[PDB]
């Protein structure tokens, strides 16, 4: 069951109109298109091809979301019961305390400050991220007035004709005029992403079902088609749907998942304590109202309010950093994921390479020939007249399907812009500069049928009409994968005359490829066949879906090789990447020779490791004799992968260090990625072509080249390198690694405080001594040291070991693990707690009660009536008088915690390096330290702080009581991290490196 | 890689499962031991540093005098009947309704029996008239266990008796007994003629620290009672010759000055609030501490 | 001023408020370092 009925309701078309009918309706010539004039006219009449902006949310309502943001809302609950319990206080007693009044005031205040802070941060994210929503002007290719040109999709109007190819997004609702083997992705409209064919035929009365309408907001997977705009902008079927054509979507990143898992349990234990203390308090003769406030104080104390804001900041940071690197990131949480990368599976051409080809050598007549590679100012290095070079140049011309854009024929061939294959462009520009016009050549051999190139066939082919005299009336022409091309041949053309393909020439063919491919040039093979007359008469009906014509016994003519240099950054890019523990695997559809060559040139493969073919060659022994494991690197041809079991594919991954996958089908790109996933890795795919679609989707992270990319593949990805700068991947990965460290650092710090926040009340019972720390003071601990200092960590800069340490294990380095609880609870949490206890005993013993004396006093110390409380010196204390000291103890305990919270916030600044390597450059951390302590002085040395919050001044000696412990923390972690810097794999590391 | 790590486990049985090697969802008995030990020596030596640093502080206090006193600075006034909620409510005719009040007050006054102040070494005879501060010396171990200024049951007029087992105390019209809080090294200063009291300065400006029990506060109050102050020398206050106090270390059996107030009113079957007050220069009061230098006892002789 | 025994909290309190102003102000000056 669906809603497709409630979509076919408002539908009316012209999928029924004949071609002549169509023509007169819109007026456009079905083959030259519409005049730029008539275009410009319509555009002012109908407005740009763009859906009108759908308002998602308003400002102020987003503000309140943040204000009640998960933890924020829990705070209100407590704040409510605080005002609540205070109203009750003015009814059980005459003029009661001012504690709970002020407590409600502070608590609420924090929610506000926190809330409106996070809001403004998160607003800044969705300001910067949207600054990129309009940086990729979706181009469309139109044939206005004879020539064809690529414009902003917004300039496309009703009527003109569009040309979509493989992996192009469909720019408006079209009526297909013509099509060769076109397949469209209607997934966005009809669920199933299975390619649907588009022909010009009329196939179903329903506009949706029929095959001759391509819809706006879909894309065509592959094949090629021309069609005529029948719906611009909001008028298209997909503009008409008032749901969400572009904006909000799904997906839940692993880092998000980790966080949500942790918050679920940390909030659980935090309420387990609150109500266990709550009932414990009741048993301990706690008043009813102050029991619930003690509970609610506890909850807030074992619940990390910072986390959310901290996370928000970190995203806002990373969003600002990628922006300055022209890296469009669709979900900021995935930048994390990008850090956890163990394997980068990249494409060759248009990824590692610049995709700026220029023809350099030809193989024909058993010779190699050079053609002027840069600043040609001539034509090649052979006679332009050779019979062989002729027939070669013709099919490299004819079987080519690239053409210069509109209004170019007045400037140099190198200057004008092209449309189509970077390989074909090079083909074009070449022969255009040294032989003749391909425009006139193509028009002389009017093409009848063709099967346009696609990444899985690895050849293009067409039949053209021949107007020569030796013409047998039909000229078959194809190019592709040279190996593949040659394998369909029978004869080879030599000095004009074709003679059978003997074994020698085959081997010369191979040395040629080894030679030319070895320079790192891309090689293309070229052949043709003169279709024989008696078998193929004048009006012959060539069929191109059942192959009515020969695919075998062709006549091989030559190879042309083109230079395609590695992109600027790629070496240091894969360099640094490998040095970060990231395995870099080349996955290309190109030839193994050309593949390997670039592999070494960028350092996918380090010249020093050998391939079994290298090894075998070295010893002059069979290759199938070598022992695979003697090879650190390998070059796996996809025609052999086709015969791999998973275990075999798994094996080549598991046991080779530098892997290269050559001549891979698009699905084979997936399998590989799928294989690397299966091992327990986290893969990153970087592509550009439409053939990288499936792999970019499967991938743990897609990265598209934002320029040389295709529509579809940019859409698959999570990142689009707008500058086509491959080094953005590094920047990105480092950035990712950073979010994880900083976020973990935050949880490390924020969790220490819980133990001292709760050990007093526990000890209050187990030793029956005066409560060292109470409800009022607990909040202070929390909202004073576990807030601003926790957030500050997000602002904390990068360590120095990140791009030198192995990528994290998702099944070990969880954001929170036992090791992190080992520290924050078992080690550092404990110390901080002793610090408070120490100062507690000093204050009492200095004031008359030695620690040993303190056992038992609980019942009577808290008792409101015994005013003869005898200390160790035998002095007699009244109720409120010993409470003054107890509550002066509370103030100190808190203050002591602040002190140790410095050292903790310093060691939780770094996880590996020392704090002398890292260095105080996080000003926001410093800022936290001072304000945190000014607050501490303030809460104790302000008038009426003991009348309002039971907080009294300290004597100067008190402050230093906790100093010893604070230092013990700094140095313990310092030496701990030192042992780990100098003992990797060490027991120290394998237990305390949280 | 060829390195074997991660958790590609397919058994939630591993919670306890161990047929392979590791156990209790943990590691092996070699690391399940090793880390246990870590914490053993960690917490162990950590507890030592708490121990150690507590020790250092300890030798920064003299076991003769508290390093701080400003929090007990002015002393408070406390009675000996264990005030329920500052309230002494009972049914005069029935013995049961106050037997509690009696056992408390009787137990305390067994520290002051004549048979308890036997030996002349520990106990000294301070005159039968309130004198000036018998200054034992310097708060050290120089002079040993200082002498204890004795105090006889008989000074407390009418609230001493001499029965068999338990003291026969006041059933009709009760006996409240007031006491001063022991501050180590304290010397009471009785009021002169300037900052006078809520009442006419009863004699002994030199050596007695006055205590006067009126009704509820001083303003418009239902004053219905008959006060009667019993004490040493028959003066309504405290004998200065007992101070200063030299701590539990130097005065183990020190008996502090007592002073009773047999309340023999003229109104049964009702609760009345009565505020006692020790006046002086060394005595202070607090609006929050209802006991600091003063008293708010509410008694009900409802028969 | 001085007499029998007690602790001057007047100076301890004003001395601590002077500090609370140092920490507070230096704290802001760092986070706004031009
Ligand atoms: C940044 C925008 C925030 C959305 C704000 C919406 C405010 C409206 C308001 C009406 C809420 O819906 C709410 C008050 O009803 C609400 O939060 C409830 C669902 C919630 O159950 C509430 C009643 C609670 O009692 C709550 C305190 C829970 O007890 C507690 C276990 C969860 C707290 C928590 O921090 O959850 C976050 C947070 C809600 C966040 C919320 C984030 O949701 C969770 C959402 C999803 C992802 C995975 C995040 C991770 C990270 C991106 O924040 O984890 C998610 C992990
Ligand atoms: C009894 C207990 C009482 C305790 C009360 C404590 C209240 C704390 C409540 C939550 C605080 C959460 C705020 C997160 C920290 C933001 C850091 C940041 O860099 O801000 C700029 C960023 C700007 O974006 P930015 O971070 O990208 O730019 C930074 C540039 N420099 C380096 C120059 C600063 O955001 C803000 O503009 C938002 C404003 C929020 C500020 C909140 C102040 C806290 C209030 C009082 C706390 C105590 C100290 C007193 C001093 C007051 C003056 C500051
Ligand atoms: C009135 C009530 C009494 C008040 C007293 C208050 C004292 C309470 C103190 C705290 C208790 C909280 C327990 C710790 C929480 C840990 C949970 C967690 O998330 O771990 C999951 C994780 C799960 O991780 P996992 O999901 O990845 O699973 C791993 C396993 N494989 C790989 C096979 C899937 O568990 C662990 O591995 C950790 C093991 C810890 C060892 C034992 C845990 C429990 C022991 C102590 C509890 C005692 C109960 C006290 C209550 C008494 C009440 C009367
Ligand atoms: C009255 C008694 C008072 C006692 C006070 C005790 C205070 C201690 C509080 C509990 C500490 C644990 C906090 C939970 C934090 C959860 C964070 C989270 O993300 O979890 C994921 C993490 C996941 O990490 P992980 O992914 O590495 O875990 C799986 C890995 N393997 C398979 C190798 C195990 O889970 C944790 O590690 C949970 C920690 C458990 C540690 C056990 C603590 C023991 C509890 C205290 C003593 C018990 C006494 C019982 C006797 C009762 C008699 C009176
Ligand atoms: C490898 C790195 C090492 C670093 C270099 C080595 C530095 C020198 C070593 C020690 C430094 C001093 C501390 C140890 C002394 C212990 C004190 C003690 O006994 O405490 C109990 C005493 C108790 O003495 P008491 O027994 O007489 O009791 C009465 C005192 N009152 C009434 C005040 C309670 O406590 C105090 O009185 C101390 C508090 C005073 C106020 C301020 C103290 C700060 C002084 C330290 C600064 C360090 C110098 C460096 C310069 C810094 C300038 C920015
Ligand atoms: C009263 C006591 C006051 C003590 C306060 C002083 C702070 C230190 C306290 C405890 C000592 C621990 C410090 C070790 C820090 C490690 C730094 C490091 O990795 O160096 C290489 C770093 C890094 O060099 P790198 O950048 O070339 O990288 C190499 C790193 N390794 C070598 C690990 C592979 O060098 C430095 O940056 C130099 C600065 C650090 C020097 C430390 C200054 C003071 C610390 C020592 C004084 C205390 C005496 C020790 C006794 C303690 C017992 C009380
Ligand atoms: C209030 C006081 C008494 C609570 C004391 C809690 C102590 C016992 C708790 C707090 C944190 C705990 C540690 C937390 C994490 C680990 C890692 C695990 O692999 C071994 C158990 C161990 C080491 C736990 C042992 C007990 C532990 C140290
Ligand atoms: C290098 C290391 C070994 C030196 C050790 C010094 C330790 C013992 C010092 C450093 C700071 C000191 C504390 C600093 C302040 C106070 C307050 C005082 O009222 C009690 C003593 C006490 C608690 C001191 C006890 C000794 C102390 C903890
Ligand atoms: C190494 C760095 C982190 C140590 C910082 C130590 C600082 C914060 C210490 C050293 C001296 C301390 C001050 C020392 C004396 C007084 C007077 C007292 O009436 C109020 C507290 C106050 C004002 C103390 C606040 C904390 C203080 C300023
Ligand atoms: N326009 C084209 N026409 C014919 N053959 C082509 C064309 N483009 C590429 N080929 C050949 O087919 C191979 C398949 O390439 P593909 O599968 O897309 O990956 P890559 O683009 O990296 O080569 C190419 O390496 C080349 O040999
Ligand atoms: C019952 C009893 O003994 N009452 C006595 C009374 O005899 C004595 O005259 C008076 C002196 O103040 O004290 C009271
Ligand atoms: F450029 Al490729 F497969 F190497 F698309
Ligand atoms: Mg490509
Ligand atoms: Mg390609
Ligand atoms: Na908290
Ligand atoms: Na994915
Ligand atoms: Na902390
Ligand atoms: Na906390």
């Amino acid at each position: 069951r669906d809603m497709d009925e409630l979509k076919k309701e408002v539908s009316m078309d012209d999928h029924k109109l004949s071609l002549d009918e169509l023509h007169r309706k819109y007026g456009t010539d079905l083959s030259r298109g519409l005049t730029p004039a008539r275009a410009a006219e319509i555009l002012a009449r109908d407005g740009p091809n763009a859906l009108t902006p759908p308002p998602t949310t308003p400002e102020w309502v987003k503000f309140c979301r943040q204000l009640f943001g998960g933890f924020s809302m829990l705070l209100w609950i407590g704040a409510i019961l605080c005002f609540l319990a205070y109203g009750i206080q003015a009814a059980t007693e005459e003029e009661p305390q001012n504690d709970n009044l002020y407590l409600g005031v502070v608590l609420s205040a924090v929610v506000i400050i926190t809330g409106c802070f996070s809001y403004y941060q998160e607003a800044k994210s969705s300001k910067i991220m949207e600054s990129f929503k309009n940086m990729v002007p979706q181009q469309a290719l139109v044939i206005r007035n004879g020539e064809k040109m690529s414009i902003n999709a917004e300039e496309v109007v009703v009527g003109d004709l569009v040309e979509v190819k493989g992996g192009d997004r469909i720019p408006a609702d079209l009526r297909i005029i013509s099509a060769n083997g076109c397949k469209v992705d209607n997934s966005s409209l009809t669920g199933e992403s299975e390619p649907q064919t588009r022909s010009p035929d009329f196939t179903n009365e329903n506009p949706l079902e029929t095959r001759n309408i391509a819809f706006f907001s879909t894309n065509c997977v592959e094949g090629t088609a021309r069609g005529i705009v029948v719906y611009t902008g909001d008028r298209t079927v997909m503009g008409r749907i008032a749901t969400l054509a572009s904006g909000l979507e799904g997906g839940q990143t692993p880092i998000a998942a980790e966080i949500e898992h942790f918050i679920h349990i940390i909030t659980g234990v935090a309420v387990f304590l609150g109500v266990s203390f709550f009932i414990l308090s009741l048993i301990l003769e706690y008043t009813w109202l102050e029991a619930v406030i003690f509970l609610i104080g506890i909850i807030v104390a074992n619940v990390p309010e910072g986390l959310l804001a901290t996370v928000t900041v970190c995203l806002t940071l990373t969003a600002k950093r990628m922006a300055r690197k022209n890296c469009l990131v669709k979900n900021l949480e995935a930048v994390e994921t990008l850090g956890s990368t163990s394997t980068i599976c990249s494409d060759k051409t248009g990824t590692l390479t610049q995709n700026r080809m220029t023809v350099a050598h030809m193989w024909f007549d058993n010779q190699i020939h050079e053609a002027d590679t840069t600043e040609n100012q001539s034509g090649v290095s052979f006679d332009k007249t050779s019979a062989t070079w002729l027939a070669l140049s013709r099919i490299a011309g004819l079987c080519n399907r690239a053409v210069f854009q509109a209004n170019q024929e007045n400037l140099p061939i190198l200057k004008r812009a092209v449309a189509g294959d970077a390989s074909e462009s090079a083909l074009l520009k070449c022969i255009e500069l040294c032989c003749g016009s391909v425009k006139e050549m193509r028009e002389r051999y009017t093409k009848i049928v063709e099967i346009p190139f696609n990444s899985t066939n690895k050849y293009q082919l067409s039949i053209h009409k021949n107007p020569n005299t030796a013409e047998p009336r039909h000229l078959l022409v194809m190019k592709g994968a040279p190996e593949r091309i040659l394998d369909r041949c029978s004869s080879i053309l030599i000095h004009g005359k074709e003679q059978p393909l003997d074994e020698e020439l085959k081997d010369a063919f191979q040395n040629a490829y080894l030679e030319l491919g070895g320079l790192g040039e891309r090689v293309l093979g070229f052949c043709h066949l003169f279709l024989p007359d008696e078998q193929f008469p004048e009006g012959f009906q060539f069929d191109t879906d059942d192959v009515n014509f020969p695919l075998d016994n062709l006549c091989f003519v030559g190879l042309i090789s083109m230079i395609d240099p590695p992109r600027a950054a790629v070496p240091d890019a894969v360099g640094k990447c490998r040095s970060a523990g990231i395995k870099v695997i080349m996955v290309t559809g190109d030839h193994p020779i050309t593949a390997k060559a670039i592999a070494k040139g960028v350092g996918i493969i380090s010249e020093g490791n050998e391939t079994v073919e290298d090894i075998a060659a070295r010893l002059n022994i069979p290759v199938s004799q070598v022992n695979p494991r003697d090879a650190k690197a390998c070059v796996v041809h996809g025609s052999d992968l086709k015969d791999m079991t998973s275990e075999q594919l798994d094996d080549i991954l598991k046991y080779h260090t530098e892997i290269v996958f050559a001549r891979t089908s698009p699905q084979q790109k997936l399998i590989i990625v799928e294989g690397c996933q299966r091992q327990g890795a986290i893969v990153a795919v970087t592509g550009d072509g439409v053939n990288d679609s499936p792999a970019l989707k499967k991938a743990d992270i897609g990265v598209a080249m934002g320029i040389a990319g295709s529509d579809v593949s940019k859409q698959a990805a999570d990142m689009i390198l707008l500058d086509d700068n491959f080094a953005s991947i590094v920047t990105g990965v480092e950035e990712g690694r950073l979010i994880f460290d900083n976020l973990k650092k935050s949880i490390a710090y924020t969790l220490t405080s819980n133990i001292p926040e709760i050990t007093p009340f526990l000890i209050f019972i187990i030793a029956n001594i005066p409560l060292p720390l109470g409800t009022v003071t607990i909040l202070c601990i929390d909202l004073g040291t576990d807030m601003v200092p926790a957030i500050s960590l997000a602002y904390e800069q990068a360590e120095s070991d990140i791009m030198k340490r192995q990528p994290r294990n998702p099944k070990t380095d969880k954001l929170v693990n036992e090791r992190l609880i080992s520290m924050a609870y078992g080690q550092i949490g404990m110390i901080q707690a002793l610090g408070g206890f120490f100062t507690y005993f000093v204050i009492l013993a200095e004031n008359g009660f030695l620690p040993i004396h303190l056992l038992g006093l609980r019942v009577n110390w808290d008792d409101r009536w015994i005013n003869d409380v005898e200390d160790s010196y035998g002095q007699q204390w009244t109720y409120e008088q010993r409470k003054i000291v107890e509550f002066t103890c509370h103030t100190a305990f808190f203050v002591s915690i602040v002190v140790v919270q410095w050292a903790d916030l310093v060691i939780c600044k770094t996880r590996r390096n020392s704090v002398f390597q890292q260095g105080m450059k996080n000003k926001i951390l410093i800022f936290g330290l001072f304000e945190e302590t000014a607050l501490a002085a303030f809460l104790s040395y302000c008038p009426g702080m003991g009348v309002a919050l039971r907080m009294y001044p300290l004597k100067p000696t008190w402050w230093f009581c906790a100093f010893p412990y604070s230092l013990l923390i700094f140095v313990y972690d310092e030496v701990r991290k030192l042992i780990i810097r100098r003992r990797p794999g060490g027991w120290v590391e394998k237990e305390t490196y949280y | 890689m060829a390195r074997g790590k991660a958790k590609e486990e397919g058994s939630w049985k591993k919670f306890i499962w161990n047929s392979e090697k590791k156990e209790f969802l943990g590691r092996t008995g070699g690391s399940w031991f090793k880390i246990l030990l870590f914490y053993v020596i960690f917490y162990g030596c950590l507890a030592g540093i708490f121990i150690g640093t507590i020790q250092v502080m300890l030798l920064t206090i003299s076991e003769f005098k508290p390093t701080y006193q400003d929090r007990v600075a002015p002393p408070g006034l406390t009675q000996i009947p264990q005030s329920q909620k500052t309230e002494i409510s009972f049914r005069p005719n029935d013995p049961q309704s106050y037997e509690s009040y009696v056992v408390s007050i009787v137990r305390f006054l067994e520290k002051y029996k004549d048979l308890a102040q036997k030996d002349d070494m520990i106990f000294e005879d301070c005159g039968n008239v309130p004198s000036e501060l018998k200054e034992r010396g310097e708060y050290n171990n120089e002079r040993g266990e200082r002498k204890v200024c004795r105090f006889r049951l008989e000074w407390l007029g009418n609230c001493s008796g001499l029965n068999d087992e338990t003291y026969g105390y006041k059933d009709g019209k009760p006996c409240v007994i007031i006491k001063l809080n022991r501050v180590l090294g304290f010397k009471p200063k009785p009021p002169k003629n300037e900052s006078l009291e809520t009442y006419p300065v009863m004699k002994y400006n030199p050596y007695v620290l006055p205590v006067h029990c009126t009704g509820k506060r001083d303003e418009d109050k239902e004053k219905v009672g008959t006060m009667e102050y019993f004490g040493l020398g028959g003066y309504p206050g405290f004998p200065l010759q007992y101070y200063p106090y030299y701590g539990k270390l130097l005065q183990p059996k020190y008996l502090q000055p007592l002073m009773a107030v047999q309340f023999t009113n003229l109104t049964m079957d009702t609760e009345i609030r009565i505020e006692c007050k020790a006046y002086g220069e060394n005595i202070g009061y607090s609006e929050k501490d209802r006991f600091q230098g003063r008293f708010d006892v509410k008694i009900e002789v409802k028969s | 001023d001085v007499d029998p025994f007690y602790y001057d909290y007047e100076t301890v309190r004003n001395g601590g408020l002077i500090f609370a102003a140092l920490a507070f102000i230096v704290g802001l000056i760092i986070i706004l370092s031009k």
